[PDB]
RNA sequence: UUUUUU
């Protein structure tokens, strides 16, 4: 007996089983029968302390935001297992009594998918030990398929390791979404022990329900019809989770886009300073959403933070290149398109030369990175259309890229 | 005939025309690169 | 016994110590507290240090390193008369006997001195100040060749060629995100502790990524203190100021001190971000008044006369897009006396080190150079100037690829 | 806000 798992079913069972005993009534009413019986009743949700120091267990079918089944925890239990702001919570639960308005938590079973005396015991992660990834993730799926060229394209220029903190940088329309898209079908199928999350902010709402049916993973949005106070606020809840699930030495991928808009609402949001950058931008606008960026990382300890979010340029506004150059002084690994290829119809419209990964050699084989280094000496020369064509028609006459390579020799 | 098994050439065939003046048959275009005698080895 | 050792042994060994004068439940902090009491109950002394920070009342606390000289649960209070006795300024590292706090007090106190900056405290009464030392020009060559033959020492022979580095100078790796910046400044730190283990190395890391911290603390000889890009600006200055008044401190005692800064352009915005408005902007958003505070801190390194110097080698960004960035590099440069420039090009065909060769450069670097050296110098460059950014490197490197040595090159080139 | 940023 689950409010969430009651959420998720359908009206037409929630009556039928309430007989045998608007919708929200439905459960309400059901869950407080049973409480009648003596039997037990369970609740979950992730966790947001408020500033008076007392919490509740927002729900994900309302984007983590204030929901009207939300769980209350007491400021009592959050000091007991040191409970912050992203833990995801699983316990019994209680109907709110005479003058409450909210359903109460009476013990708390499970802390982040773990025993909660753990939670008490654990080191943070603001003391993890930050490192250059180590692992590397590799997209290509390997199955001959003509989507899988992006991947294939994306390991030889800029390789992705656990805890990268990277950028699809692009104007829009180049193909940066679609990108998203091929990585997280890649990241579903090679690597299904990795958490899997895709936060899209300030974006087109299509792309949502889109991107909820097509990636194996959990999928926050706040679409472009929400104000940038909401853009923020869903940001840090889904950031804080990812940062609760490293603690518990855990592979999490946080897919962003766009980060550059999200980095617009904290521009939006934040006390002016009376300095202000060029492009419109605050002097201090930008700490908060590089802090959000910062936070992946590569952890000793175990488990990392990976982040891939994708930046707009070449939008006329000045604004967008200083986020964008902000951001690449931030994170360690680029993955360009053109417009001047996307406007041909190659894809992927990948500028070569400027893509690239931060200390490559920790995710490559040694025979693998002298390949990709012959392989960029060749392609410098051509141009950024010519590039392209020649390297999708090169790749397309194998499945692999290993294939490829002993192609070259 | 020649091998070479240092830098980028690497795991790679070819012959000396003439230091070693070994070209190595990449991609779709002959490389031309000159190669110390341990930096290769006879085929 | 003393506290920052206690500080740095690991919890077990501490457990075992003090069950031999339960420490099992509490935390370490707790470990360590309650050995000192009770080593101060046998009526044996107690020791303690850190580096001086005076508050504005008149008394001043011990930082540690391990809070990156920022506020500790462990600092030791310094009391105004031990500061007016010894005449004692913020960053003088301190060592001396202490006393675990009374009742109604919170912090270790100092009872007695005994190290003001790893000397005699009486003579920290009698120096000549820095702002006082007459400043010259860099007199003796820092050479960063090894000399070993090695693929690394590339980059390192390259600089001696391209910007010479004397005690003293203020230089700036300047170049533009991914240029190889801050593994120059890597290069230069193995070759300070191999070539000049006399110096006293600090490498201060500014609004950086984090990895490089850990990646600088494992791999240089010397003290590291950072405050990387999680952090604000508020902190970013206040480490800074600490650092650099450290460093003035040890060479008014005559030292050596140099200083790898990453990133002092970042710092400068750091500068611009806690800067009272003036009313008054330049171009690129930054204060007309903002470049004051970061000017005299790059300003800082000099050489002196009287004995020692301060070297700070600090990397700049350019190219960034945001004409901020060019402001603060180019009033660097009218502070400084090095630019080792890196191009975005060289790096892009994976050329390292990337290096502008005609843009580099050190002003009298014949104050740094044999008269000979500078001969063949001087003639290296007019071969390279006309040259392309990347013909050059390249070029270069090959003909240096060829002997162990810049000496041997020389001879070559003859 | 304008100017400055340009
Ligand atoms: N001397 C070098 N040899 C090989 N690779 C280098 C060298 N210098 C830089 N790189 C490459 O460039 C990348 C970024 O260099 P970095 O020093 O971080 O530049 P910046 O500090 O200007 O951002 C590194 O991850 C490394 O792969
Ligand atoms: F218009 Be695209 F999504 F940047
Ligand atoms: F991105 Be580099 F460190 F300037
Ligand atoms: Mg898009
Ligand atoms: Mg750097």
């Amino acid at each position: 007996m689950n409010l969430t798992e009651l959420k998720n079913t359908p009206v037409s069972e929630l009556i039928t089983l309430g007989e045998n005993m608007r919708k929200q009534d439905i459960i309400f009413a059901i869950l407080k029968q049973h409480a009648k019986s003596g039997e037990d009743i369970f609740g979950d949700g992730v966790l947001e302390i408020l500033q008076d120091g007392f919490g509740f267990l927002r729900s994900a079918d309302s984007s983590y935001l204030a929901g009207p089944d939300d769980i209350y925890v007491s400021p009592s239990q959050i000091r007991r297992f040191n409970l912050r702001t992203g833990d995801t919570i699983s316990g019994k639960i209680r109907p709110p009594k005479e003058g409450e308005r909210y359903f109460a938590l009476l013990k708390v079973n499970e802390v982040n998918f773990d025993k909660p005396e753990n939670a008490r015991n654990k080191i943070l992660f603001e003391n993890l030990t930050p490192l250059h990834a180590n692992s590397r993730l590799r997209m290509e799926r390997g199955n001959g398929s003509t989507e899988d060229l992006t991947a294939r394209v994306l390991d030889l220029a800029s390789p992705i390791g656990r805890g990268q903190r990277g950028l699809i940088v692009a104007p829009p329309k180049a193909g940066k979404t679609m990108l998203l898209q091929n990585i997280a079908q890649s990241i579903a199928y090679n690597h299904p022990d990795c958490v899997l999350m895709v936060l899209l902010i300030d974006e087109r709402p299509e792309e949502v329900t889109e991107m909820q049916r097509l990636v194996k993973g959990e999928v926050v949005a706040s679409t472009f019809d929400e104000p940038a106070s909401r853009h923020v606020q869903v940001a840090e809840m889904v950031i804080e989770k990812a940062k609760r699930l490293v603690e518990h030495k855990k592979d999490v991928i946080i897919l962003l886009d766009s980060i550059t808009r999200l980095a617009r609402a904290y521009n939006t949001v934040v006390p002016a300073s009376g300095k202000v950058l060029t492009g419109g931008v605050d002097a201090n606008a930008l700490h908060r959403p590089k802090r959000f960026f910062g936070a992946a990382r590569n952890v000793e300890e175990g488990g990392s933070l990976t982040i891939i979010a994708t930046a707009l340029i070449d939008t006329g506004s000045k604004m967008d290149e200083v986020i964008y150059e902000e951001f690449k002084g931030t994170g360690n690994m680029e993955l360009h398109l053109s417009r001047k290829i996307a406007e041909k119809r190659v894809f992927p419209a990948i500028d070569y030369n400027r893509s690239g990964t931060r200390k490559e050699e920790l995710l490559t084989t040694q025979e693998e990175l002298q390949k990709m280094w012959i392989l960029r000496k060749i392609i410098h020369p051509m141009g950024e259309i010519d590039a392209m064509e020649f390297l999708i028609n090169k790749l397309a006459m194998t499945k692999t890229n290993d294939d490829f390579f002993e192609m070259m020799k | 005939m020649v091998r070479v098994n240092d830098g980028p050439f690497a795991d790679f065939n070819g012959v000396v025309e003439e230091r070693l003046k070994v070209s190595v048959s990449i991609f779709g275009r002959a490389t031309p690169v000159e190669l110390d005698f341990s930096q290769v080895e006879k085929a």
